[PDB]
């Protein structure tokens, strides 16, 4: 993949060339999840020195959304239009991850946009890049997403993932239990009916045995 | 919600008696409770049931029956005038406020349901006071209002077992 | 038959979800190496659990439930009538001549 | 415990129909109940294995026409068929003639089956109609005449391979015929008075049921994503219309059919409630997780 193609050059280099490489990665199309790039020790070693801003920018791209690049706009270096478009696409993906019907006003507020047409064009190009799949609806000012790619996961949120899966498992188990109970009752009911019918039959034929004298 | 227990307690107190006639206060309390629950037929038959001697012995029953007659004709403005005309004993004291609150709620619901625009005078007579409940109506619940003609515009405000029982019944 | 045929499929889905949860727990503990690609898909699968919680779906589901209830009413009302007919047929011979 | 009844060796009347009561068969053959009235057997029950064998033979025939035999028995008012056996016949898709090859083949296969342990006899024949519905032609009518008038226990089967493949449901058609003399709708053809139709039913053993359920078990996605009663709406509406007609006929008769109408209504209601139950279970399992 693209990350594999851009990852082997980051071993031997460090310093300005490394930061230029991460900038090129952030500019290259197709790359949207920066998991293995941040996992390298060379990237993490940038915290000490004069290149902490690039590390903060990479962390913001990996996990943060567009408003996070509002309070600390002056701290990070200038961004080109490709990086801004990629960040907006990541913010759209993050928003669609939570709710499946994104209102237009929420998107306009979140992406800091002034025109509805520009927002629709940005959503259209995001769909063309094939990061999310969905359809717009101007009558209700809604965007419906049927499937969105998961974003990056840090090594502290995994426990929460477990919780959700656990919940699902529990629910399945509950359903199973109910199933059993229901079918059992059904069977019993049927048996009861048959039994009583048989009893009646016995009675009447017994009557016959005592009436044909 | 606590009045239902008092209601049925008075019911079984009424049901049997040493001589078939009970004390005046229990009769009055039962009649007032019947009036409160907006059940007019039982209250009217209870009033018909009372013997004339005990009926004329106490004037409290007269006031209760006057209130019942006023509420039977569905004349809302007269109910508030006839409910406070006389004095009420402590035994029937906490009935009047509850009845007035229930009547006010019923009038509010009727106005909100059966009216799209009503003269402010009639609505204020229905509710009780033509000074501050109009501004309360427009502000608190957002009812539209217009001056000059004084017009308000109120607006109106465990599963699988059943299916398996149905299937078992149908199949058998 | 019906409540049991799909019970096996539900159990299979339970087993698959349990296997995925076991792998995620093992990755959290450290038995397996940190494959930072499967966890992203696990997160995406996690975020897609409350499927179609809109009002239109609820209204359609309630309409479907009411329609099936009415279809069952028309069909209980005829089994009751058939038992009614058999009862009157048996009654017209026992306690009433002809 | 979860399945409650399960199965180690126990069975029921479902597995009982697979047997050969020699005395019973001899006495029904000797008594000849159907020779006295024309309106005899109306229920034909054919096993699954025969059905799939017939379908594969028809498909292997392709655009042309194939033709084969069938094996079974008769029991009271009903007819039982549980074996299919193809024939090496060739011809144009509009006509097929059984040459000496089939004549030497049916006897040889019957002898081979008898050596195997099979005890059933010839019951009828199946012919594939590639496209032109399911109706007996003139030559088919004459052949069925002679077969049912010489070999009294018999029945013909006609299927449509092309329409079965295209639509998705089988075109099994079981037909018996009224003998000559008894005289008392364009789809059925032009000899609709000479030949009539029969209902079709199927059965499978306890072992067959278990194997089929366990094999179909590898369909879980479609099992819990089918959402029935949204695909068979036309079938249910047609069933309700036929229910209305049957109810009208029963009401006219009252002035029995009422039992049949009640059973049909019960079947349709059971299907509808089963669909609702599956929908409810899916909603409980999927839409009630993670708030």
């Amino acid at each position: 993949n693209l990350l594999e193609q851009f990852i082997l050059l980051a071993k031997g280099t460090s310093g300005s060339a490394l930061t230029a490489l991460i900038s090129q990665v952030l500019e290259a199309p197709g790359v949207y999840v920066f998991g293995e790039l941040l996992e390298l020790a060379n990237v993490q070693e940038l915290a000490e020195g004069a290149n902490a801003a690039y590390l903060q920018l990479l962390n913001l791209f990996a996990y943060g959304t567009y408003p996070d690049y509002i309070a600390n706009k002056e701290s990070l270096p200038e961004l080109s239009t490709a990086q801004q478009n990629k960040l907006k696409h990541l913010t759209i993906v993050s928003l669609a991850s939570r709710m499946k019907c994104i209102p237009y006003s929420v998107l306009l507020k979140d992406l800091e946009m002034r025109n509805l047409r520009e927002l629709e064009d940005l959503i259209i190009e995001a769909v063309y890049t094939d990061i999310i799949q969905g359809k717009l609806d101007q009558r209700n000012q809604l965007l419906e997403v049927d499937f969105c790619i998961g974003r990056d996961i840090r090594k502290k949120d995994i426990n929460n993932i477990v919780k959700t899966l656990h919940e699902w498992c529990d629910g399945c188990e509950a359903v199973l239990l109910g199933i059993e109970q229901q079918v059992l009752r059904a069977n019993q009911y049927k048996e009861n009916h048959n039994r009583t019918q048989q009893q009646v039959e016995a009675e009447v034929t017994n009557i016959k045995k005592t009436l044909k004298a | 919600f606590s009045f239902k227990k008092l209601l049925d307690q008075c019911e079984n107190q009424e049901l049997e008696a040493p001589g078939g006639i009970a004390t005046p206060p229990v009769y009055g309390q039962l009649l007032a409770l019947y009036l409160l629950h907006n059940d007019m037929n039982n209250a009217r038959y209870l009033w018909k049931r009372i013997p004339p001697a005990i009926k004329s012995a106490n004037s409290e029953l007269g006031g209760i029956w006057s209130v019942g007659q006023r509420i039977w004709q569905r004349d809302f403005p007269g109910i508030y005038t006839t409910i406070n005309a006389h004095q009420w004993s402590e035994t029937v004291q906490p009935i009047m406020e509850a009845l007035r609150d229930a009547t006010r709620r019923r009038a509010f619901a009727l106005v909100s349901q059966a009216y799209t625009s009503i003269i402010a005078d009639d609505f204020a007579a229905f509710v009780g006071l033509p000074v501050e409940e109009a501004v309360k109506g427009i502000l608190e619940q957002g009812w539209q209002a217009d001056s000059t003609t004084r017009m308000v515009l109120p607006r109106k405000p465990q599963q699988l077992a059943r299916l398996t029982d149905y299937v078992a019944f149908l199949e058998n | 038959e019906h409540l049991i045929a799909q019970h096996s499929a539900i159990k299979m889905l339970h087993s698959r979800v349990k296997l995925i949860l076991e792998y995620v727990k093992a990755s959290e503990a450290g038995e397996v190496p940190f494959n930072h690609e499967i966890l992203r898909e696990a997160y995406a699968l996690c975020h897609c659990l409350p499927v179609l919680s809109t009002d239109k779906f609820k209204t359609d589901f309630y309409d479907q439930c009411n329609d099936v209830g009415l279809m069952a009413y028309l069909g209980t009302i005829t089994k009751t009538c058939n038992t009614m007919n058999q009862f009157v047929n048996k009654f017209n011979v026992l306690y009433d001549r002809q | 415990t979860w399945e409650l009844a399960n199965n180690m060796q126990e069975a029921q009347s479902i597995d009982e129909i697979y047997k050969y009561d020699k005395k019973q068969q001899q006495e029904i053959l000797a008594a000849k109940p159907w020779t006295k009235d024309h309106h005899y057997f109306k229920y034909c029950k054919i096993s699954a294995l025969a059905l799939l064998k017939m379908v594969m033979h028809a498909r292997s025939g392709g655009n042309l026409a194939v033709m084969g035999l069938m094996l079974g028995k008769v029991d009271g008012e009903t007819m039982i068929i549980m074996d299919s056996f193809a024939l090496p016949v060739e011809g144009t898709e509009t006509r097929v003639n059984a040459q000496a090859a089939a004549y030497e083949y049916m006897a040889a296969y019957i002898e081979n089956a008898k050596q195997v342990g099979r005890l059933e006899n010839a019951i009828g024949w199946y012919h594939s109609h590639p496209g032109y519905g399911c109706w007996l032609s003139g030559i088919n009518v004459s052949t069925q005449m002679l077969n049912q008038q010489f070999q009294e226990p018999f029945v013909a089967v006609v299927i449509d391979p092309t329409r079965t493949i295209s639509a998705g449901k089988v075109n099994l058609g079981a037909f018996r015929t009224y003998p000559k003399g008894y005289k008392p709708i364009e789809d059925f053809g032009v000899h609709c008075k000479q030949y009539y139709a029969l209902e079709v039913s199927y059965f499978k053993s306890s072992l067959d049921r278990k194997l089929l359920e366990l094999l179909w078990n590898k369909y879980w996605v479609n099992t819990l994503s089918s959402s029935s009663l949204l695909t068979n709406a036309d079938y249910t509406t047609g069933q309700v219309f036929d229910l209305s007609e049957k109810l009208e006929q029963s009401e006219a008769q009252l002035g029995d059919k009422l039992a049949k109408a009640t059973r049909d209504s019960c079947k349709t209601t059971i299907e509808a409630i089963h669909g609702l139950m599956s929908q409810v279970i899916k909603d409980k399992l999927f839409n009630q997780i993670n708030i």
